[PDB]
RNA sequence: AAAUACCACUACUCCUAUUGUUUUUUUACUUAUUCAAUGUGAAGACAUUGUCAGGUGGGGAGUUCCUUUAGUCCCUCGAAAUUUGAGGCUAGAGGAGAAAAGUUACCACA
């Protein structure tokens, strides 16, 4: 949108597009507080082992 | 507040540019579509957000006390003298440097010349009048000001003698408490 | 020496233009610098005395063309506003 | 710039790299999703662009002077 | 502070169910609405927009309010219950005009 006038796409897109920087802030909005020594990755290590696939932005776009 | 006069804003401008490199940089619009500005309370200059004058202005002029940093005052003769409040944006994006050791960094912020028994590093080619800022040896902003000499005539200078003068330090910190 | 402000010296019209001029002692108009485009003008041409003597001439060609595109933006913004002010 | 006369004219001569310093960091995103990268004594005409990169990169971040006066903002 | 037996009342806090009202958030869809075209498409209940109440106004046009004092224990407004604080009344004291001006047992230079 300056072509083709290929809408479909665009939406598709602008959608997809959408859900993946709202996935990107979440994850974003839960790392803040994970200690990173380089001598220390125990956080790192364990990010969200206690989360499954549905619950993140992308996940409920993708099912 | 009042924003500032074309005169007004070459004068600071002019006074920025002795001190610093780039300042397209400081007038650069941001990620969120705002940008910062130059404004005028009661002959202080304010560097300040756009969003945040716009949001100071429902404060009535008797009663606004500072907004932003405050970069200097303008003076009854008509000229813009700068200040440590200015400091920061000086470190950020300075021109010159001038480190200096612990044996000078607590002279200088007593409030005294830089000697180069105290530099301790030093900008190549550095002009007679230019700008540099005075850091210590842990690249800890300390003040700014003017040099004395060029480079080459520093190292042959005798080491008790004036390399940089004084202008405004952190000290001043201790004065307005 | 004494200051020409000080001394009451009229202004005189060389090939710079005098312009409008101003009565003595009286309201003039603060014109306000606030845009972005008038802190470029302002700006490039500080930038411009400050560095000064370019050995290139292809240096100062492109300094004396950043400041003429700088005024070029300032008055097609100045035009803008004159022209939505006007019929808006 | 790395040349020795270049090298030591820098301020006298007012040879900034600011603009390509600034360049190569806005396109560095641009060249990361190219995908023609790899495909291809001598010191300049060299025909892989992911090897012009490395040049760059080394120019930029491993100078042959003034290694250690880096900004520590333009490491990082 | 308040004292328990006896029997009378209403005061809040936490749960539940249906025989009900509203308000807010998320999501879904077009009819409010936004954009493009002429001899219909996309976006979308958010924007944008409008109106009243204010805050500011060193910019534009026109012209030449608070604070202190004393009193009646006179009214309102808050607040604690057995009293206060803030306004209000009466008349003394403070605050040609964005050009600049006045001032100092201070500072630097002459």
């Amino acid at each position: 949108r300056k072509g083709n006038k290929n809408a479909k796409l665009g939406s598709s897109l602008v959608v997809l597009v959408q859900k993946l920087e709202m996935n990107a802030k979440f994850i974003e909005e839960r790392r803040a507080k994970v200690d990173f020594a380089p001598k220390d990755r125990a956080q790192v290590d364990a990010f969200l082992k206690d989360l499954e696939w549905e619950k993140t932005p992308l996940g409920a776009y993708v099912v | 507040m009042r924003p500032l006069t074309d005169q007004e804003m070459k004068i600071v401008l002019d006074k920025l540019a002795n001190y610093m490199t780039d300042l397209k940089s400081l007038i650069a619009p941001l990620e969120d579509g705002d940008r910062y500005v130059f404004r005028m309370q009661k002959d202080r200059v304010y560097y300040v957000k756009l969003s945040i004058a716009n949001i100071a202005t429902c404060v009535a002029r008797d009663k606004l006390l500072s907004l932003g940093t405050c970069l200097g005052k303008m003076t009854k003769s008509g000229k813009f003298r700068l200040h440590i409040t200015a400091l920061p944006i000086l470190a950020q994006n300075a021109r010159y440097k001038i480190w200096v050791k612990d044996n000078g960094a607590q002279p200088f912020l007593y409030g005294s010349n830089i000697v180069k028994a105290h530099v301790g590093r030093w900008t190549e080619d550095c002009p007679e009048h230019s700008g540099c800022v005075v850091y210590n040896m842990a690249d800890i902003p300390l003040g700014f000001g003017v040099t004395a000499r060029s480079t080459a005539e520093a190292r042959r200078l005798d080491p008790t003698g004036i390399v940089c003068f004084r202008q405004a330090d952190c000290g001043e910190y201790l004065r307005d408490e | 020496v004494y200051s020409e402000k000080e001394l009451g010296i009229p202004q005189l019209n060389t090939v710079t233009p005098v312009g409008v001029t101003k009565p003595k002692g009286k309201k003039k108009g603060k014109v306000f610098v606030d845009d972005r485009e008038s802190m470029n003008t302002i700006l490039a041409m500080v930038e411009a005395e400050k560095q000064g003597q370019i050995e290139s001439k292809i240096m100062r060609a492109r300094q004396l063309e950043e400041i003429r595109e700088a005024r070029r933006i300032e008055a097609e913004k100045k035009e803008a506003e004159r022209k939505a002010l006007l019929e808006n | 710039l790395e040349g020795q006369d270049a090298h030591n004219a820098r301020s006298d001569l007012h040879l900034d790299l600011s603009f390509f310093i600034t360049n190569l960091y806005r396109s560095l995103l641009s060249l990361s999703l190219n995908p023609d990268l790899e495909l291809g004594n001598n010191k300049i005409n060299l025909q892989t662009t992911t090897v012009l990169l490395l040049r760059c990169l080394t120019s930029v971040l491993l100078p042959p002077w003034n290694i250690r006066s880096v900004p520590p903002i333009r490491l990082a």
